[PDB]
RNA sequence: UGUGGUGUAAACGUGAGUAAUUUUAUUAGGAAUUAAUGAACUAUAGAAUAAGCUAAAUACUUAAUAUUAUAUAAAAAUAAUUUAUAUAAUAAAAAGGAUAUAUAUAUAUAUAUUUAUCUAUAGUCAAGCCAAUAAUGGUUUAGGUAGUAGGUUUA
RNA sequence: CAUAUUAUUAUCUUAUUAUUUAUAUAAUAUUUUUUAAUAAAUAUUAUUAAUUUAUAUUUAUUUAUAUCAGAAAUA
């Protein structure tokens, strides 16, 4: 990442058990400290799955509570975001493809819907 | 004959040195606030004819270690003149006889000496004529007569034409010679034939002066008495005559520059 | 194991000093109205020129080119500030590498695709200074203080 | 009476650094007047290099002030 400012994951949670806040980050203060803004939470463990509802088809569900307004507004005025929470961004419709990677560059089998 | 060796080597000692402590090296006053806080003694301007007879007696590695310096310390570099490539190929190919690599060495020294203003270094007067001329020594010898392969070498050898300056004229003649002694085509975009134009060679010059004309024109009459004898034909013209009979009569005295590399050959042959 | 660039003011650890001369906490506090400062990312623009020095260079030198103070008015958030204009000086830089090709005569050049360099504006992130209130015990420590308290200038 | 640490100075000594006077046939660059070895064309004329000269930038030399820290004394 580069830049003073950085959308950055901080780990949260106990051992074995890791949680994250997505903030937005001077880039020398440690990873942990008290950031700029906290812009959401970002749970890596999926939700289990019953394995007759695998039977049904569910995916299972990775839960990521943002701030979407004031994430914009940050990555307006030049924060730089890391390569996990590109990826969120990106999933999220926030971000577009122009953000990709060669290494992260198929077939949607599902695709991005926005309910109220 | 080491003075050359010597005051040469000095002097470039002294150019390769950094401008930060020259002063406090080569200057009198300065070797006091030198030692206490090697000291060499000044250098001058150094003559052309100063490394003129240090080719008369190590030649390859000098022009190694010369040409190496930087392009932009500009007295060792300008300081050869075209004279030197005359006088260093004429020898190099009579009698220190490793003619081929000092042809390579300049053909690359070439493609570097182009990007330090010094074109003229290579000329007709002083390094193509003097390089056929011993082109044709070396079909001669060793019957190197081939077609192709002389002609390849000749557009090379014209590649290495750095000023495209031709006036004597001796250099449509030795293309002649050239490509009549193999019988190739001489194709020679850029050259043009010249009307031969040589300085007269008076009988009552002053002995400084003769000896002038004399250093001058060394080179010039080694290639009009091999072009003269390499062909009969080229007994044609008689201003090919005129300064040629006029130089060897004021060479009664002692020998002839063209006898001594003419054996100097043989005693490297055997 | 040569010259260079970027990176180590952070983070980590520790609690010696520090009782307030610059420390902590708080405030929807201020001005000196904090600099032609960006540290390092955005968004736009414009540039990227010569020598010297080192073996060479995006290393170092030298040189080229690119807000404030005056004065005129305007107003009012007025006994000053702000606005606009005209000058004065601002007047201060740089850098090239990797690939393609296209010309011509390996040599240069012209484009481009890359990633770098510099400058300007704004935005982010940030810095400096000051005020008010609070912050242990002992007066068997009761007087203390001479830059001390204040004024006027200069640096 | 003895040992230790902290602070202060009309005292002494003082690394370093910053200012501060004054001095350098003191250096390195630019400016002159000259002396040297090269060049070229035909007596040179220009270049590189030393002498003297006067402006910058440094070093050496000192003058003065402040200063880590010691010493002495006092608490
Ligand atoms: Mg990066
Ligand atoms: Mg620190
Ligand atoms: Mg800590
Ligand atoms: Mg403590
Ligand atoms: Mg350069
Ligand atoms: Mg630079
Ligand atoms: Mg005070």
């Amino acid at each position: 990442t580069c830049g003073l400012v950085r959308i950055r994951l901080a780990r949260f949670g106990r051992k074995n058990s890791p949680v994250y806040n997505i903030v937005v980050a001077n880039s020398r203060k440690a990873r942990d400290a008290k950031p700029i803004e906290v812009l959401g939470t970002y749970v890596p463990v999926p939700s289990p799955v019953t394995k007759r509802e695998l039977k049904r088809g569910v995916v299972p569900i990775k839960d990521v509570k943002l701030d979407f307004d004031r994430t914009k507004y940050w990555i307006g005025v030049g924060a730089q975001p890391s390569e996990t929470v590109t990826k969120l961004l990106r999933k999220a419709g926030i971000l577009n493809d122009a953000w990709a990677t060669s290494k992260n560059s198929r077939k949607v089998v599902f695709e991005r819907m926005e309910t109220l | 004959g080491e003075i050359a060796k010597a005051k040469l080597d000095e002097f470039l000692i002294y150019h390769k040195t950094d401008a930060k402590l020259k002063p406090f090296i080569y200057r009198p006053k300065n070797a006091q606030i030198l030692l206490t806080k090697q000291p060499r003694p000044p250098v001058k301007p150094l003559s052309k004819q100063t490394l003129n007879d240090f080719i008369y007696s190590e030649l390859l590695d000098w022009f190694k270690e010369w040409t190496g310096t930087s392009i932009r310390k500009r007295a060792i570099w300008t300081y050869i003149s075209p004279i030197h490539v005359q006088k260093m190929l004429t020898a190099s190919f009579f009698k220190i006889g490793k003619y081929a690599h000092m042809v390579g060495l300049l053909y690359g020294i070439e493609h570097k000496f182009l990007k330090a203003q010094n074109p003229s270094v290579f000329d007709i007067e002083h390094f193509f004529n003097t390089n056929i001329m011993c082109a044709l020594h070396r079909n001669r010898l060793k019957d190197y007569k081939d077609a192709e392969i002389a002609q390849r070498k000749l557009q090379v050898a014209w590649k290495k034409v750095l000023n495209r300056k031709n006036n004597t004229g001796l250099a449509n003649i030795l293309v002649a010679t050239l490509g009549r002694q193999i019988g190739f085509t001489p194709e020679l975009t850029g050259l043009q034939p010249v009307d031969i134009s040589l300085p007269d060679i008076p009988n009552s010059s002053s002995g400084a002066e003769l000896k002038d004309l004399l250093s001058k024109y060394e080179g010039i009459y080694l290639i009009a008495r091999t072009l003269l004898d390499i062909d009969q034909h080229n007994a044609q013209y008689l201003e090919l005559q005129e300064f040629i009979r006029q130089y060897q009569n004021a060479l009664s005295e002692s020998s002839d520059p063209y006898d001594t590399h003419l054996k100097a050959l043989g005693l490297l042959e055997t």
